[PDB]
């Protein structure tokens, strides 16, 4: 994935090193659109939406008080 | 021994102080508090932690009487009371170490406070009854920390130009009561409806007969259940209210059944009257407050000069809303009742909703109070801290040194915003003062900017009442704690 960002200045790459996934099945890195693993938009957007709001909520709580 | 009985008087306040040290700012930190009823709350509003503190220390429940005094004084920043009460008695302790007799230290601490007000007066930025730009301005940025800000704009000239109706611009009293904040579930945020007059959250009969409206109507409270244990002795209660020509009957919620049976229900719609049910105590303290009546508690002693008068009174019902409005009161003893039906989306939404406009109906009463706007972010407690230290500096005695302390226990309030803001706490306070000795309000913690600014052009402003009360209240704090001499059982 990394040689996504760094051959981008070209615009021109020998792969375009994106939608590559990992296979759990034979476990190598494969290419997912020709794999054909898709996942919605919305919820991988939703997904990290809602874990910020998880993680903020307890590193919030600085203090207990059981009466 | 009475010094270890003030030892654990300013230990145990302290550790009150601690706890809500961390809750000051928008970015403050949460407390967790675990009840005793078996729930478990987290929430960073400040009256919300004492509240639910339940405080079994003796000493420590004055400092829930210093909370609700400024909630019930100013009614904003009540988290800062109690932090500056925290601040004031830690600088008491190094005072009570130095040797010095808590008379001596309270009587300097009351000199303080005179001096302090003053100082407030001279940094305060004038505002006018009729500015609205200001008050507009104040309140939607008091709103600036709610769910929604952006439809809180709207929301402002609810607030502003509803209090500027009940309060005379020579005024020095504003009563919160009397503005009655009223959800309703439906419409927008910014939809809201100020009425001039007493709402009723109930309509005309349930059943079928319900008159819904009346002309020249008379306003009686019967709060007494009817029911039978029947047709003569139901129906005669109710009569005797047209005998003396009511109109609108409101009835208060019983414990036992529905308002009223439907004999005397459907005989009140025979005899044209309007029957309002499901009255709560807290209204009719309200309603027939500004109505000029006087509430009955049975349906035995009816009496005629409790009759009441009213120009509208109709349902007011809009996709289902279901709450009626009474307006054109003319009573001579009466006052200018406001209510307010708030819309909105979720029922949830709405009740929130209200609550942070009774924040704001607080600032606007602050600033008919006493005019003036200071400074947030602290600037005002950096400047008052500069200038008692200037003036301890020609002061003699004993009473210079106290007067010192108090200037270092200022700044509990501009460290404790620059902590929770994750500010190097010694580069800020050091920013704060630099900036000070060349602006006035130029100055302020600022949390968007990161760093020291003015809060005026960031459109961050407090009524003065606020921090005039704040050091007022605690000097009577600070006086009542180092007065404990000792701690009896009565029985």
């Amino acid at each position: 994935h990394a040689a996504s960002q760094m051959a981008k200045p070209e615009d021109v790459k020998r792969r375009s090193y994106r939608n590559y996934g990992l296979d759990l099945i034979r476990g190598k890195i494969v290419d997912e659109i020709h794999a054909g693993v898709l996942e919605p938009t919305i919820s991988k957007v939703k997904s990290l939406k809602s874990a910020l709001e998880a993680c903020v909520a307890i590193l919030r709580i600085d203090t207990m008080i059981t009466v | 021994k009475p010094q270890e009985v003030r030892k654990a008087n300013i230990i145990a306040a302290r550790s009150v102080a601690d706890a809500i040290r961390t809750s000051l700012g928008p970015k403050g930190m949460d407390k967790m508090i675990k009840t005793s009823r078996g729930e478990i709350i987290i929430s960073n509003d400040g009256h919300t932690i004492l509240k639910q503190m339940a405080i079994l220390h003796p000493v420590a429940r004055m400092l829930v009487e210093v909370s609700a005094a400024q909630d019930s004084e100013a009614g904003d920043g009540t988290t800062s009371v109690v932090i500056l009460t925290g601040a004031l008695l830690g600088a008491a302790e190094r005072l009570l170490n130095k040797g010095i007799h808590p008379t001596i230290i309270a009587d300097s601490f009351q000199s303080a406070a005179k001096r302090s007000v003053d100082i407030l007066l001279e940094m305060c930025h004038k505002v006018s009854l009729s500015d609205r730009e200001q008050l507009v301005r104040a309140a939607s940025t008091s709103l600036s920390s709610k769910i929604v800000s952006q439809y809180s704009s709207f929301l402002a000239p609810l607030a502003v130009d509803s209090v500027l109706k009940i309060s005379d611009e020579n005024s020095k009293n504003v009563d919160l009561n009397d503005i009655r904040l009223v959800k309703k579930v439906g419409g927008t945020i910014d939809d809201t409806e100020m009425i001039d007059g007493v709402v009723l959250t109930q309509t005309a009969i349930k059943s079928a007969g319900g008159p819904t409206r009346k002309e020249k109507a008379k306003i009686g409270l019967i709060q007494f259940q009817i029911s039978p244990p029947e047709r003569a002795y139901l129906l005669n209660i109710c009569k005797k209210i047209k005998k003396a020509k009511c109109n609108v009957l409101l009835i208060q919620k019983s414990i036992l059944r529905d308002a009223v049976n439907d004999l005397a229900l459907h005989f009140l719609s025979k005899l044209n009257i309007m029957v309002v049910k499901d009255i709560e105590r807290e209204e009719i303290e309200f309603l027939s407050k500004g109505l000029g009546c006087k509430p009955i508690a049975d349906i035995e002693l009816f009496t005629e000069d409790r009759l009441g008068s009213a120009d509208l009174v109709e349902e007011i019902d809009s996709d289902g809303s279901k709450i009626v409005r009474v307006t054109g009161i003319r009573n001579n003893n009466a006052r200018p009742t406001v209510s307010v039906v708030i819309r909105g989306a979720n029922n949830m939404i709405i009740d929130e909703t209200e609550r942070s406009l009774h924040d704001a109906l607080c600032v606007i009463r602050c600033l008919v109070k006493e005019r003036g706007l200071i400074a947030g972010g602290g600037a005002p407690e950096i400047e008052i801290s500069r200038r008692l230290s200037k003036e301890a500096r020609s002061m003699e005695g004993v009473q210079a040194f106290i007067w010192q302390e108090f200037a270092s226990a200022l700044e509990v309030i501009p460290t404790t915003l620059a902590e929770n803001a994750g500010l190097n706490s010694i580069k800020v306070v050091t920013e704060l003062r630099s900036k000070h000795e060349n602006g006035e309000l130029n100055d302020g913690i600022s949390v968007r900017r990161s760093g020291t600014t003015n809060t005026y052009e960031e459109h961050i402003l407090q009524p003065v009442l606020v921090s005039t009360s704040a050091i007022t209240l605690a000097s009577e704090c600070v006086k009542s704690i180092l007065r404990i001499d000792d701690i009896a059982f009565s029985r």
